């Protein structure tokens, strides 16, 4: 808590305008958790990309040069 | 040829040094036109093949005398598909195919390590030890060859810690394949070397076996026996 005569700063690792209950910020710490793991797409595009990059290189884009 | 044929069939072994057997076939096409012949592929004489058949087998060793011949074969426009040298291939027990690329690399003699061949490469001829190294070198030289498009596009950054090693060895092996030819010196100024077969076989072993994976490439460039590389190595710093 930064208490200044003219201002109050609340540092929070995690803060969500939430109800009386706390066992919500956990709820938000929940519905956000795996819904951040679900971000395999991040990984999987790059796969498909590292894929294409090694399929245009498959034809050995140079056969003994030429 | 008739000269060497003398000492072979009239008396001993003979070394027939024919410089550019190409000029024979070449001059051939020069006349083939005027003979009133139907031009063949590329405009070469329709007899190119046979004309060379009747002058090759003659250069051979018999039960009477032996003929070890080494012929220079020019490659027109660097095209190994050209009827002249192409057709020539099926005439040799051993070949040494020279590449312009390797030449500009500074690799001399610029000899294709994956093209040059010999009927000798057999375990039933050169021994196992010499054989396996032989292919081992070629293997890792090829594996480097394939990698080249990636290197040329993505650099070495995305190569495995295993393929990289193969890039180092390969290079240093492709460099150690360079040699000091006594008939050089007057230009470059380096003296020269004849590397014994046992010492070549061994030298590459260690390199494939990784005793040298520390020494920089340039150390292995233009040398003799593998010991020299270590010498020229320290000289580097």
């Amino acid at each position: 808590l930064e208490v200044r005569p003219d201002k109050v700063t609340i540092l929070a690792q995690a803060a969500e305008r939430a109800e009386d209950i706390d066992v919500l910020r956990a709820k938000a710490a929940k519905e956000r958790a795996e819904r951040r793991l679900q971000s395999q797409q991040d990984d999987i595009d790059f796969k498909r990309a590292e894929l294409a990059l090694k399929r245009a290189m498959n034809r050995l884009s140079v056969a003994e040069m030429k | 040829l008739t000269m060497a044929e003398y000492f072979r069939d009239e008396q001993q072994d003979v070394l027939l040094f024919i410089d550019n057997i190409f000029r024979f076939t070449q001059a051939g096409s020069e006349v083939s036109a005027l003979l009133g012949r139907m031009p063949s592929a590329v405009g070469y004489q329709p007899t190119l093949a046979t004309e060379m058949g009747q002058l090759q087998e003659r250069i051979t060793s018999t039960a009477k005398g032996s003929i070890t011949s080494i012929q220079a074969i020019y490659v027109p426009a660097d095209d190994y598909t050209d009827p002249a040298p192409a057709t020539t291939f099926s005439h040799l027990d051993a070949t040494t195919n020279l590449e312009r690329k390797l030449a500009e690399m500074g690799i001399y003699p610029a000899v294709d390590p994956l093209a040059s061949t010999s009927r000798a490469l057999a375990p039933e001829i050169v021994g196992e030890e010499h054989y396996q190294v032989a292919r081992k070198v070629q293997q890792t030289l090829q594996r480097y060859k394939e990698l080249q498009d990636i290197i040329a596009i993505l650099g070495m950054d995305e190569l495995s810690d295993e393929d990289k090693l193969v890039v180092h060895r390969a290079r240093r092996i492709q460099f150690f394949l360079s040699q000091n030819f006594h008939v050089a010196e007057q230009f470059t100024g380096q003296p020269g070397s004849y590397v014994p077969v046992k010492e070549t076989v061994r030298g590459f072993k260690e390199i494939l076996e990784g005793k040298y994976d520390h020494l920089p490439e340039d150390a292995f460039r233009l040398v003799g026996r593998i010991e020299e590389v270590v010498e020229k190595a320290k000289a580097m710093g």
